[PDB]
């Protein structure tokens, strides 16, 4: 699942957790197994303008 | 004292159910002993231990 989100909102993957994100729009079982892949992307993504 | 086996294996019968009954109000190391008191004050990750 590739998506991008805020670099305080890491926290809102893990399960069974809190957030906006983690409630409205995306949000894994408590069954989930697997691994959870996050890397800094501002020289990429991220636009002067 | 001439029924005293009787009335003893009554006594020892309702002692177990009375004991047997009264251990629900045990904590055994949780927060509390009623079900609706933890599943009401903590999440769905923390309350299941």
């Amino acid at each position: 699942d590739s998506f991008v989100i805020r670099g305080d909102e890491v926290r809102q993957i893990a399960p069974g957790q809190t957030g906006k994100i983690a409630d409205y729009n995306y949000k894994l079982p408590d069954d989930f197994t697997g691994c959870v892949i996050a890397w800094n992307s501002n020289n990429l993504d991220s636009k002067v303008g | 004292s001439a029924l005293g086996k009787l009335q003893d294996v009554v006594n020892q019968n309702a002692q177990a159910l009375n004991t047997l009954v009264k251990q629900l109000s045990s904590n055994f190391g949780a927060i509390s002993s009623v079900l609706n008191d933890i599943l009401s004050r903590l999440d769905k990750v923390e309350a299941e231990v």
